[PDB]
């Protein structure tokens, strides 16, 4: 069958057995920047094995009352090896990605996740005329969490699932490249994501390219003897990463 | 045998996501592990095994 | 918008047979619903949305 | 696999995912009446979209102690739209059928139904020299029920499962076009049934063409936490229906 | 799929539905003895239907604390029909085999068997300078049992699972033609075994050709409502059996 899928990027391999398909962006597969669309004049850096490989983020636990999670993604890979180091030493970065999310259960568990990959997810604030600190939009590989009700914390994102932190209807949030993790058919969700920005290259600290969102529509539910702890594990691999403008290490 | 110069590395195994199990099914399970050589494998220098230990004959 | 002349009909959903579930499995479950247009779909007359409601400017 | 089957007759569609196959009668697919086998002289009426479509009967509940059910079938579709109206305004009717029966369970339930389609199922009476009322042979879309023992009601069919109401061995009742609904492999049972009668056309009130029978050999059984209510839903679609001899509405 | 396998040898047929594959020896399929490798001078006896057929041994029960079982195999078929009679009347025997082992469970049981077919499994003794009686190495179709600890019985095999009765590591015991009975994928294990000996024909009482071993690595485990009694049933069929040197019945 076509439910078995295998992916090799570098020295890391993912073999799944209950996959569904692979969504590839808006039809475009990640490729390098041509000489017609190029702006800077100097030679880029293409590592291609030390960079283009799968990095595994933190596993998050999914209770019956969990509401959602998000990760900002040129920023959650800040401290992941030579991708993060090449981010820290260069000025201009450009890459595509491959987002694979693992979550397993049995045939007695039910539930349904929605894995969305949202470009330019400029989020709101809890207080309307207030500034958001950077530790709440992103935290690296540690996930932030949506809330079920109107959150009114200090210097924090408005965390309500029915607005996704962005002020839209969460049911209409399927216009972006998405899959579902349905626990009766699926086991995983692979999303290939090309580079989408208004400029050919951009700095990888000052900008947030996109935002992964995992929101459970059908709540997790099980009987009085099944396993309670169900993790959700996200693994990401940059694709066609190249770098420009070498200078000293820092971000200020 | 062991020396500092030719050290090879570490095999490790981690939980990506947990073991989700339904009701009325046992939670604790068992993984078995296997090892073999590939088609590019080699050995070079004969010596005696460090395992054979006899003291007298086998009358 | 709503008028008596162009009324379109009723979408309804019924139990053919029940949900039969085995032991130690939850009984109540969730259906999700989707909508989209086909390849023969059209729209004709521009107007402003009935949803936009502002009173003052956005200083 | 061949377990997925889709059927479109008119403006109604059935998609199943754990079907088995389709029994087609005695090999014959339903077709219209030719001019060599025709008897009446006037033009028939062939609606073909307003008539040939799936009609859904009543759902019946299957306990552990249920014994069986039957429906008479030119008569259970008396009040089902333009098939029933075209039955009421014409004198001669002729059609084939397609009987699809739904019953679902889980992988923890067990049981086994037998879906038989019996032509000319002339049934016995509870009292031997007594007349049967018409409300007990048929009731429209509401099912009659077999009994486990010797029933001795007034003006009623002899309801015993080991004689099927007809006086034969119920194990020998598999000579007719039949399927099984086995709850470990099946989900549904499709039976295509052509027109079988001694005359080319017949009146659709005075005659009963055939009788659907659903008899559980292996009794329904489940554990102390599984779902109790298990329905059985029958859906029927006339095929190649044509009508002759138009006159006023009634049946007397 | 290739999971359904059917085997016909004589007047006996095995149909399985969750098989895995078939291990055939060391690549060699059982065949008759040629005239170049032959040693004796007289005509052999080739029954080929009354002999080459499946014989079913005793079923053994697998608790949570069971340790293992073994059968010696030119000797467990001593009293199985015309194979055993042709063993008793001839002096030289030569055959291959086909070992099929049945064990079934549900999707709620877990466990894992190891079915090994070990040539020349010369076993140790419980006491080091002591003689083993023949009733403990073999018992016919009744299985002997390994023990979890150091057994020190009189005139008995050293029964410890971590040495397999032979003095080796039981994890290294996979060099022989083997399969696994994993209760989440398998149902059965077919092993075709040719004739392996240092001489072209040998006597079938004085010699033990090989030894079947079934050792559970992952212990059997289930919940508080599942079925407790789980049998293990072994069925064997000689292949290409021929016989030489006819004389009177006996073995002394």
């Amino acid at each position: 069958s076509d439910r078995v899928r295998s992916i090799t990027l570098g020295n890391s391999t993912i073999t799944t057995q209950e996959s569904a398909n692979v969504v590839v962006g808006y039809g475009v597969w990640p490729d390098y920047l041509s000489d017609e669309e190029a702006t800077a004049e100097d030679q880029p850096t293409q590592p291609d094995v030390a960079t283009c490989r799968f990095y595994t983020l933190d596993s998050v636990s999914w209770m019956k009352e969990s509401q959602g999670w998000w990760w900002k993604f040129p920023d959650a890979l800040r401290d992941m090896g030579l991708f993060g180091q090449n981010m820290q030493y260069h000025y201009l970065g450009r890459s595509g990605y491959t987002i694979h999310v693992q979550c397993n259960a049995s045939k007695f568990h039910q539930g349904c996740l929605l894995v969305v990959c949202v470009p330019e997810a400029e989020m709101g604030a809890a207080n309307i005329n207030e500034k958001i600190n950077r530790e709440h939009l992103s935290n690296g590989e540690v996930a932030n969490t949506f809330s079920g009700t109107k959150s009114s914390n200090t210097n924090d994102v408005q965390q309500a699932v029915f607005n996704a932190g962005m002020g839209v209807a969460v049911g209409n949030l399927t216009i972006f490249p998405h899959q579902w993790i349905n626990l009766r058919t699926n086991n995983c969700a692979t999303i290939v994501m090309p580079y989408i920005n208004s400029v050919p290259m951009d700095n990888m600290f000052r900008h947030y390219n996109f935002t992964l969102m995992i929101i459970p529509f059908a709540k997790l539910d099980y009987a009085a003897g099944s396993s309670t702890y169900i993790p959700i594990t996200v693994t990401v691999a940059p694709m066609c990463a190249e770098y420009n403008g070498l200078r000293l290490a820092g971000h200020q | 045998s062991k020396d500092i110069y030719t050290d090879a590395g570490f095999i490790t195994c981690w939980y990506q996501t947990s073991i989700v199990v339904p009701a009325e099914v046992q939670n604790q399970s068992v993984i078995l592990c296997f090892v073999s050589a590939c088609n590019d494998f080699s050995v070079r220098l004969l010596r005696d095994s460090p395992f054979v230990r006899q003291t007298a004959f086998y009358q």
